[PDB]
């Protein structure tokens, strides 16, 4: 029902006792600064509790939203995973990775693409090889030129 | 010179005509 | 899988040691945004870049880095001494009724936080092949074009 | 009760039973009922019996492509719905998918957006065409 230390900053203070998970958090490890004497009236969820409930523990109705959200923002689109697991996250001090403190039904899987990937895909490639053969060419008239000078 | 290659997909969609043509266009240049 | 130089390493340990054995923190509107650096950074690599796929990707991955800036800077970009600044900030924008945006705030060392973060924080979760190594080779070539100019932001 | 309009001429060569000889004869795709003038499309043949025909307009299962040996590529079999996983990819430019793809419906940003990308992809390469040609003139002097 509670935790002697703090599970985002870890070292002991004031804390939050959450309802269902047995961590807690101070008044500022929180994504919102809640301010102290100054605290929501209500049951405490956190934002794991809030996640749980929010999609009442079955994994239809949340992939169903998940993909409800990645649809709605297609230009930060390969970020879109990424913003998910955030709500997911409950907000914790800044530890540091361990190189930075130093000094079968998936093989057959059918791509869901759209038109204008298409589009960008198609342009993309056609001025890669036009380019690549024009260059190319450039690189060896430039080296028969120097061939011919020389001899 | 870039208006017809910014138009040249939509128009080339409206003289294909039926969608499953222009699904099977798509996938040419796809597989391109 | 980041390999990144010396350099960026040393700064980011000495900002730790500044951050955690010394009170002092970044300046309130941090000086240089990362706006500014995602921005010019478009307008030079794009203009190095050569197809118009590719700089799909690369205003796709400026759009996203800066969002994910926005909505994870509250999450995991924080240190000690720096969530009152960020309740500050907040109670700050309520002022002007103007809503609050980490992007043009906290400085591009926040950025690179988030980059040193980001190869932990990927693989948490399910993620493809491919994507993950676009998005890696997008880190590699942020991060040096980052090594052309450290001085420009990392100068203390 | 609509006439099939050969998909090339744009036009259904009915005849007139007075000139049957300006009849043109006309099948339809056993795939994606395509109606086709028999001289459109090279055949004399309605074929009646044997395999399906199909249409020039259906995406190849099979390919054969030049090394520059050879490489071969088959479309995926269709595989029931209870093993058969269709994904979405996250990245949208430049996924290496294996030719077996599915089209999904497209949802006015996105439209000046690719205005905006041709404009500077093609001016950087005016740019890369207008930097290598002065190394060229340059190299004539020496
Ligand atoms: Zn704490
Ligand atoms: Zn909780
Ligand atoms: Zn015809
Ligand atoms: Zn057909």
């Amino acid at each position: 029902e509670n935790e002697d230390f703090c599970s985002a900053c870890n070292q002991s203070g004031s804390f939050l006792c959450c309802d269902t998970c047995p961590k807690s958090f101070h008044f500022l490890c929180l994504d919102p600064p809640i301010d102290p004497n100054n605290l929501p009236k209500g049951d405490w969820h956190c934002n794991e509790c809030k996640f749980k409930i929010f999609i009442n523990n079955s994994m239809a109705t949340l992939k169903k939203i998940e993909s409800n959200f990645i649809k709605q923002n297609n230009n930060v689109k390969i970020f879109a995973k990424l913003l998910f697991n955030i709500d997911s996250h409950n907000p914790k001090q800044f530890q540091l990775p361990n190189y930075i403190k130093e000094t079968f039904n998936q093989d057959f899987k059918i791509t869901q693409i759209d038109e204008n990937s298409i589009k960008y895909d198609f342009f993309d490639k056609i001025y890669k090889s036009k380019m690549v053969q024009k260059r190319k060419l450039f690189q060896f008239q430039e080296s028969l030129i120097d061939k011919l000078v020389s001899n | 010179s870039l208006n017809e290659e910014v138009t040249f997909f939509e128009k080339a969609k409206r003289y294909i005509g039926n969608k499953h043509l222009y699904t099977e266009f798509l996938k040419i240049l796809n597989l391109y | 899988s980041l390999q990144i130089p010396i350099k960026l390493k040393s700064v980011l340990v000495d900002d730790w040691e500044y951050v955690t054995k010394d009170k002092k923190i970044c300046r309130l509107p941090a000086d240089v945004t990362v706006e500014m650096v995602l921005n010019k950074y478009e307008h030079e690599v794009s203009q190095e870049l050569e197809s118009p796929g590719s700089q799909s990707q690369l205003s796709e991955y400026c759009a996203g880095l800066k969002l994910y800036f926005d909505k994870c800077l509250g999450n995991m970009l924080l240190y000690r001494l720096e969530r009152l600044q960020y309740d500050e900030l907040l109670k700050k924008s309520s002022k002007d009724q103007k809503p609050l945006v980490p992007i043009r705030i906290y400085g591009a060392i926040h950025l690179l936080r988030l980059i040193s973060v980001l190869p932990e924080l990927i693989s948490s979760t399910t993620m493809d092949l491919q994507s993950c190594q676009l998005l890696i080779k997008q880190t590699e070539d942020f991060l040096v074009w980052l090594l052309m100019h450290v001085d420009e932001y990392f100068n203390d | 009760g609509k006439f099939l309009i050969c998909y090339k001429c744009n036009q259904t060569r009915l005849g007139s039973w007075s000139h049957p000889e300006n009849s043109r004869l006309i099948m339809t795709c056993d795939y994606c009922q395509t109606p086709w003038h028999l001289d459109c499309v090279p055949r004399a043949s309605f074929k009646n019996l044997g395999s399906k025909w199909k249409c020039p307009l259906h995406s190849p299962t099979k390919v054969y492509k030049k090394i520059h040996n050879y490489k071969v590529w088959k479309k995926q079999r269709l595989i029931n719905k209870k093993n058969q996983l269709y994904y979405e990819p996250l990245q949208k430019i430049g996924y290496q998918n294996n030719g077996n793809i599915q089209i999904i419906p497209t949802t006015n940003s996105i439209k000046y957006d690719f205005f905006d990308k041709i404009y500077k992809s093609k001016m950087v390469q005016k740019r890369k065409l207008f930097q290598f040609q002065e190394s060229l003139i340059d190299k004539l002097v020496s």
